[PDB]
């Protein structure tokens, strides 16, 4: 029932172009907020919105501007993005007891798209050894070369997704460590028992979801253009 | 403004005890407590005005005197970890300052350790390789490689409900003809007992 | 909704002494909605100097505001109060007597 | 010293 | 011995413009000591009695921030009675609060209250417990019912028996007291061998008074004429209560003017020369 929603979930922007970003709740609260969070800082206030067009900037208002028609919506509007409006940035809405949040949304605001790449994708399979030791079976998905970091990995087991049993690394690792603009590798695992693993008929995906380039996004360059898309890599159980 | 200690570490199913200094609280300000797991949407834990709040998700206790509180999750889940806000909330306010709130990790509770470092082979090609650290006990934290061209992730829990288990691994791989899963963890401070299976 | 017509009451702040300076008040309550037109008339004439009290309400939600102005009365000069509120259909005049 | 509404309205 | 702080407070909706028509006065002992009024040039509280004029400026910029934030609270709460009362079209859409406390001897908390009006009709009331609320109809039903979700009589409560209490107290040192009526009668022509006998109550604070026309420790048939009780303007009340009497008669007839800062209630009567 109290539920506030955003989409998209990341969006890749040039620097220079306009940006709106959406909230929503239909509970029609009277108060929603707009806040952006960059990595080891906190929540910080953009503007509050008291009721239709009753608007008050908050703590970082610069570089934003706001609009609240209806209750049920809150735009947060860019009208020239700059590469440090690169952040998280989320939506709340309250009734007057606490504030509900949005899941957010990652904008990454580029000079120019030529570092943008999708995810390759491979799954490796369950050591023997293992299996003999444990009784256990971890299969290992690697989701690399991927710039920026906007991927969302999951699991797939015979056509349903599943989080029990899994784990996906927190944060990404730099395939340059000493580059800014370093393409990104993310692991996650996948554990089963050894039966599970040995029966022919179970099927595995990983699967990796890259929010990259939009149809209205211009691609002057040589190279496949990366655009939003699905990459998979799939296994199946196995007796030997 | 409020003070909490930045960070507090448990095992799961202990009592977590978060504490929280507002000296300069005002009598119509409310203490909440949100928490927020990286890169998620914080969420409400509780609130309160005066002495103590029970609810499905946590406890708060509030001093006599209202200077300071403490947040109490009893037989805290690996799904507690999350940094932890203490922000006062004026009665009158729609707006709230986070600080810097109290990063709390959980770990899980290891009931039976194997630790051990297993080779795995990419699905399509025979070429790929991987290498995993599972199965060992919460206390060992995994360090990043001594060689560059080798990259190793930080440990990871997964949790297996259908049976009562959970297991820790760090995953580590390469490109470099010298590396092996025998040397991939030689920075990390591994069991003495860590399992090399024999190839 | 609930409309309520103002009652009023036209007095001297103290008993009235031909030749002594005074105040004039016309006392509207018991109305609701609390927009409401006031005027102290002096001999038929709309009165410029006049002031009144912090607008506030009854037990029963009712509004109650006081009108007042310095006036010194003589034998002859007459003085009244007239009002408007939305619950009229044209305003209502109430004259001033000093025994009352 | 006056009341201020708690945040919740009408 | 007792004392009451009271703040009411008057809202006006005028969606068209930036703000509602907004007014509170605040009183007590009954006695108007502060108010805030955005019909002023420069919207603020300011004193309304002496005593208050010692308090110090971050009292007025802590009093006129509040009263910005309630011109808020009550814009947001008139456009949801617009919606609950289904957009019903007027030029007066009125919310107004009461709010406040009454002080013992002892020093507790005799009675807090809080309660709200709409369009001059009962909407919400806190009860006396300081923890439930009576709704009058179906729109303040939706309020009841969001305000028992969101905690907010604990707010109102904790204002009650905390704030409310401490400021009623250091009112009451800084202004240091009850004004007795001062009485006389007026003789009035009025038929042929009959005259009115005027009895006046002036000059008296509280406005609660009594005033009664006897004969020989007697009651009289006939009803009496009377005023309602008005201000005079000056923080004092006025009223008077007349009798037809057979000339002659006059000095037979008593006035008695009950009061509470009477020691005893007096007695007066018209004496002829
Ligand atoms: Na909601
Ligand atoms: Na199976
Ligand atoms: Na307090
Ligand atoms: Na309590």
């Amino acid at each position: 029932d109290m539920k506030v929603t955003q989409m998209p979930r990341y969006l890749i922007k040039r620097m220079g172009e306009n940006v709106l970003l959406e909230c929503g709740q239909d509970m029609s609260h009277e108060t929603m907020y707009w806040y952006r969070q960059d990595p080891g800082l906190g929540l910080q206030l953009i503007y509050i919105s008291y009721d239709v067009d009753s608007n008050s900037e908050g703590d970082i208002p610069k570089g934003y501007r706001v609009s609240r028609k209806k209750r049920e919506h809150f735009s947060l509007i860019l009208d020239s993005a700059k590469t440090n409006q690169t952040s998280v940035y989320f939506c709340a809405s309250s009734f007057g007891r606490e504030q509900y949040f949005g899941p957010g949304t990652r904008l990454t605001v580029l000079e120019d798209l030529k570092n943008v790449f999708p995810p390759e994708v491979a799954v490796f399979e369950p050591s023997e050894a293992e299996i003999s030791h444990t009784q256990k079976a971890t299969l290992v998905c690697l989701a690399t070369g991927f710039y920026p970091d906007h991927v969302e990995l999951s699991w797939w087991v015979n056509g349903k997704e599943v989080h029990s049993g899994v784990c996906t690394d927190p944060q990404p690792l730099k395939e340059q460590p000493a580059l800014n603009d370093s393409r990104y590798a993310l692991s996650s695992r996948l554990r089963v028992s050894a039966t599970f693993w040995q029966n022919p008929r179970n099927h595995f995906r990983c699967q990796v979801q890259f929010y990259g380039l939009s149809e209205n996004d211009e691609w002057t360059q040589d190279r496949a253009k990366p655009v939003t898309q699905i990459v998979s890599a799939e296994a199946w159980g196995r007796a030997d | 403004k409020t003070t909490q200690p930045d960070s507090m570490e448990s095992t799961e199913g202990e009592t977590v005890h978060l504490p929280c200094s507002h000296a300069t609280i005002s009598g119509n300000e409310y203490i909440y407590w949100y928490r927020q797991v990286p890169l998620q949407g914080p969420e409400y834990v509780t609130h309160g005005l005066q002495q103590n709040t029970t609810n499905s998700m946590a406890f708060l206790a509030i001093a006599s005197d209202r200077k300071s509180s403490t947040l109490i999750l009893p037989h805290v889940s690996l799904r507690d970890a999350a940094v932890y806000h203490c922000i006062l909330s004026g009665g009158s306010n729609y707006k709230l300052t986070f600080g810097k709130g109290t990063l709390l990790t959980v770990t899980p509770n290891i009931q039976n350790p194997d630790p051990a470092v297993y080779q795995l082979r990419d699905s399509k090609s025979s070429d790929k390789s991987v290498c995993l650290f599972t199965d060992f006990d919460s206390q060992t934290n995994v360090s990043q490689s001594k060689d560059s061209d080798v990259y190793i992730t930080d440990k990871c829990v997964l949790d297996m409900r259908s049976m009562d288990f959970k297991s820790n691994s760090a995953v580590a791989w390469s490109n470099k003809s010298d590396f092996a899963c025998a040397n991939a963890f030689n920075n990390s401070i591994i069991p003495e007992d860590t399992f090399f299976p024999s190839p | 909704m609930i409309q309520r017509t103002p009652k009023i009451q036209v007095y001297s702040r103290h008993p009235a002494e031909n030749g002594k300076s005074n105040f004039l008040n016309c006392y509207v309550s018991g109305f609701h909605p609390s927009d409401i037109e006031v005027d102290l008339l002096k001999n038929g004439e709309r009165i410029e100097k006049v002031e009144h009290s912090d607008l506030s309400f009854s037990k029963d939600w009712s509004f109650y505001l006081l009108y007042y102005t310095e006036f010194t009365p003589t034998e002859k000069d007459e003085y009244a109060c007239r009002v408007n509120h939305v619950t009229l259909s044209q305003p209502k005049i109430v004259k001033w007597d000093r025994d009352m | 010293s006056s009341l201020e509404n708690f945040r919740a309205y009408v | 011995g007792p004392h009451s702080m009271r703040y009411f407070e008057t809202a006006v909706s005028r969606p068209g413009l930036e703000e509602p028509r907004y007014i509170s006065v605040g009183y007590v002992d009954n006695k108007e000591f502060v108010r805030f009024d955005s019909d002023a040039e420069n919207p603020r509280y300011e004193p309304r009695a002496p005593w208050m004029e010692q308090e110090g400026p971050e009292y007025w910029e802590r009093e006129t921030q509040k009263a910005k934030g309630q011109e808020q609270w009550f814009r947001v709460s008139l456009r949801n009675l617009l919606g609950y009362y289904n957009q019903s079209a007027g030029g007066s859409h009125t919310l107004q609060q009461m709010s406040g406390c009454d002080l013992g001897s002892d020093w507790r908390l005799l009675r807090g209250y809080l309660q709200f009006a709409y369009e001059g009709r009962d909407y919400i009331a806190l009860n006396e417990d300081l923890k439930t609320w009576t709704a009058a109809d179906m729109a303040a039903q939706i309020t009841r019912r969001k305000w028992e979700q969101s905690g907010a009589a604990e707010h109102y409560k904790a204002y009650l028996e905390g704030e409310c209490v401490e400021w009623l107290h250091r009112y009451l040192k800084n202004g240091n007291r009850t004004d007795s009526p001062k009485a006389h009668v007026t003789h009035h022509p009025r038929s042929k061998g009959e005259v009115t006998l005027r009895c006046w109550a002036l000059g008296f604070y509280p406005a609660d008074i009594t005033l009664t026309w006897q004969l020989n420790g007697e009651e009289l048939t006939q009803d009496m004429e009377l005023v309602e009780t008005r201000p005079a303007g000056d923080g004092t009340f006025q009223k008077w209560a007349s009798v037809v009497v057979p000339l002659g008669k006059e000095q037979n007839y008593t006035c008695r003017v009950y009061h509470e800062g009477l020691p005893e209630p007096l007695t007066l009567r018209w004496e002829p020369p």
